[PDB]
């Protein structure tokens, strides 16, 4: 009846987990910096930006 | 160029094949086509009693030319055959196990 | 041999068999080849400029001569 | 071979659209529809003939006019709903 | 020993079939190369 | 009486590793055709078709687009122009 | 879908031959029958029936395989050799 089946596959493959986790972490981190900018006037990552002054 | 033979038979059996098939795709109607098919059937039957090689070859080569001029752009082909539209859609892959090229990695 | 550029590369070949170029499409489809798709037997000598006479080459129409067809096209 | 011919016809038209796009970004300094249409009536007409001829060769290649019609008929090797 | 491992793996522990395995490069390409590259992305995005 | 030393122990060279089984059936005709095309230059000779191609693509076409490129250097500005305004300079 | 079998090719090729008229008669037909000699055909209405049998099955024949189906049985297994119907 209907279509013939093939064996069962798990949904959360390792690449699904890896790519989804990295991109969701990057979007969450971007929203965290936009959260932190409104409270403190500056990004959380520009805390770590320490270049010398131009003069 | 040859009287009653197997090779002259080969030649004009294939020529009758060709003119029947070639008349097939000009004519849309069924009974116009079959009037025409009985007509060139008559044309083949008025010949085939010639015993000369001279005018047998002369009639042979000019009916080859007369066959050449009434050629068609599209031959009617069935689609799963090499002129057609279903030809080589899903060629089944041959059953082959994997040959390996590296000792360490697949 | 047959084409003018095939004639043009005649003096450059040496130790090379100098095939008559024949288009791979205008071969019979019903003769069984080793590859039915390319219409080629397995050790058959390849022409110079063989990719102009391959199956993957242009379609190379059969019904009109090309000078005739240029006359008809510029005509219309 | 039919998909190859279709995409190379379209790519002919794409080359002419890249030409017209370069002249758009040169003359108007932008690509936005609002700025280009706000300032279109002022621009010289030979410039606009050059731009619109390049964009028309693009449109003529994709919408399949007489110089370039060969790929529509040669796109029936794809299936019916395609 | 490496020779006896990999030639047995090619012809044929040897007589099993499953997928959990780590090849020699995945230790310092997923855990050092890839986070350094994502770090490079983040430094470019917030440096912009 | 001049023989390299008794204390050499020289032996054969091997590349080492695994002999991968043959994934590809060689074609003698394709290999001969491709070896003929790769080394085409050592059998290349000057002919009339060669001379036509050499003059057309090495001297004629460079001279043509050279003439076009030097004639048209400071001709065109199209930056901000209007109807009735020149777009060339000379 | 639609399957053919060899019963069907049999009762179609014999159906085709009983409506042809330049055969000798309608009951010396069987699978074993030479079209040349048994059914009294000339060398060109064996070609008219090759044209009829190739339009009948919806298939097409090159010239070097039309010639050799001279029996009815060779015709039946030759038409059964192809996947198209
Ligand atoms: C958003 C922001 C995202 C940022 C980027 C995220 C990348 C994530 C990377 C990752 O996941 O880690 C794995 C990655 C390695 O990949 P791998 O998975 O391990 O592959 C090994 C296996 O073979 C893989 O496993 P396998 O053996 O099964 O192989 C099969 C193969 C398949 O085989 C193939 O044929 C692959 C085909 C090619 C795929 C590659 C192209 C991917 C295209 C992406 C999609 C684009 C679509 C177009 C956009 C449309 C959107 C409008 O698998 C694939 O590769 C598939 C890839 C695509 C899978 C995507 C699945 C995503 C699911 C997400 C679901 C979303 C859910 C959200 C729910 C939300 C709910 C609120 O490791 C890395 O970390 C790479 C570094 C990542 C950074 C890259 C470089 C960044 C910086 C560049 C330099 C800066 C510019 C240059 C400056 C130059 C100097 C000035
Ligand atoms: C491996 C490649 C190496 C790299 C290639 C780049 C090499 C540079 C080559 C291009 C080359 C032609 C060479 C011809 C032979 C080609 C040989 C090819 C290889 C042989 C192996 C183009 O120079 C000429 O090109 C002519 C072609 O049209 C043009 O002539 C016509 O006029 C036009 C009026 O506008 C018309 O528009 C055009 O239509 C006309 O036709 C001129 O534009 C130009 O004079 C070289 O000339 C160069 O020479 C120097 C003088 O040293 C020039 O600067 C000078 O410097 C002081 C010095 O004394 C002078 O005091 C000073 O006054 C001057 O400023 C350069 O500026 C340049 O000119
Ligand atoms: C001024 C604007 C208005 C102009 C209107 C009139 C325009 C007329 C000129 C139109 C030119 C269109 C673009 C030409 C490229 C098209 C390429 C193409 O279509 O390739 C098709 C060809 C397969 O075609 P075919 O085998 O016949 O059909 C298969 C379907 N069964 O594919 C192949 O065979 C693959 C191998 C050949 C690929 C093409 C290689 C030669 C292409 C030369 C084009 C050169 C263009 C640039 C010339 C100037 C260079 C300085
Ligand atoms: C302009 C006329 C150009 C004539 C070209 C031609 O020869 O046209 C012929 C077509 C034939 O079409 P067919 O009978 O359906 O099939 C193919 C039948 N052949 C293979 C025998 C030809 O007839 C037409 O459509 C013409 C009718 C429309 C003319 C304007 C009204």
């Amino acid at each position: 009846h209907g279509p013939e089946l093939t064996p069962a596959v798990p949904f959360f493959q390792p690449y699904v987990l890896k790519w989804a986790g990295v991109s969701l972490g990057l979007v969450a981190f971007y929203q965290f910096n936009s959260s932190y900018e409104a409270k403190n006037g500056h990004t959380w990552v520009e805390t770590f930006f320490h270049p010398k002054s131009r003069e | 160029p040859v009287p009653f033979s197997a090779a002259n038979k080969k030649l004009v059996t294939s020529m009758y094949r060709q003119s029947l098939k070639l008349a097939r795709n000009w004519i849309s109607n069924r009974q116009l086509f079959r009037q025409k098919a009985v007509e060139i059937r008559h044309k083949f039957d008025q010949n085939a009693q010639i015993s000369n090689p001279r005018l047998l070859a002369r009639t042979l080569d000019e009916t080859r030319a007369h066959l050449y001029e009434f050629r068609h752009p599209d031959p009617i082909v069935p689609p799963s055959f090499p002129g057609g539209t279903k030809y080589e859609r899903n060629v089944p892959p041959r059953m082959e196990k994997i040959m390996q090229h590296n000792l360490y990695e697949p | 041999i047959r084409a003018s550029f095939d004639k043009a590369e005649e003096p450059m070949l040496g130790d090379y068999p100098d095939i008559d170029p024949f288009p791979a499409q205008l071969k019979n489809p019903y003769k069984k080849y080793d590859d039915q798709q390319d219409r080629r037997n397995l050790e058959e000598p390849l022409s110079v400029n063989d990719d102009l006479y391959d199956m993957w080459s242009p379609d190379r129409f059969t019904h009109f001569k090309n000078q005739d067809a240029l006359k008809y096209f510029i005509g219309f | 071979k039919s998909a190859l011919s279709a995409v190379l016809m379209n790519r002919f038209g794409d080359a002419f659209f890249v030409l017209g796009l370069c002249v758009i970004a040169y003359v108007f300094g932008t690509l936005n529809y609002s700025t280009i249409f706000a300032t279109a009536y002022l621009i010289n007409t030979d410039l606009l003939v050059l731009i619109m001829l390049a964009l028309f060769i693009a449109a003529m290649a994709k919408s399949a006019q007489f110089g370039l019609h060969n790929w529509l008929t040669l796109a029936m090797e794809g299936p019916t709903p395609v | 020993l490496k020779d006896y491992y990999y030639n047995g793996r090619r012809i044929l522990w040897e007589i099993k079939r499953e997928g959990a395995e780590k090849e020699d490069w995945v230790n310092q390409m997923y855990f050092l190369y890839a986070p350094s590259l994502i770090l490079l992305l983040i430094v470019m995005v917030y440096k912009s | 009486e001049l023989k390299p030393s008794s204390a050499i122990q020289r032996g054969p060279l091997n590349k080492g590793g695994w002999d991968a089984p043959h994934a590809l059936h060689n074609d003698g005709a394709i290999d001969r055709y491709a070896h003929w095309r790769t080394f085409y230059q050592e059998r290349f000779k000057y002919t009339r078709a060669t001379g036509k191609s050499t003059l057309i693509f090495l001297v004629a076409f460079p001279a043509l687009i050279g003439y076009v490129a030097y004639q048209s250097e400071g001709l065109f500005e199209f930056a901000g122009k209007r109807r009735g305004e020149s777009v060339t300079t000379r | 879908a639609h399957v053919l079998t060899k019963d069907m090719i049999q009762e179609r090729i014999v159906a085709l031959l009983e409506s042809f008229d330049k055969v000798n008669d309608a009951k010396n037909i069987t699978a074993t029958a030479n079209l040349t000699s048994d059914l009294g055909l000339d060398s060109l209405d064996v070609v008219e029936v090759v044209m009829a049998i190739e339009e009948e099955f919806g298939l097409e024949i090159p010239d070097h395989d039309a010639d050799e189906i001279k029996t009815v049985q060779q015709a039946i297994d030759y038409v059964s050799a192809q996947p198209a119907a």
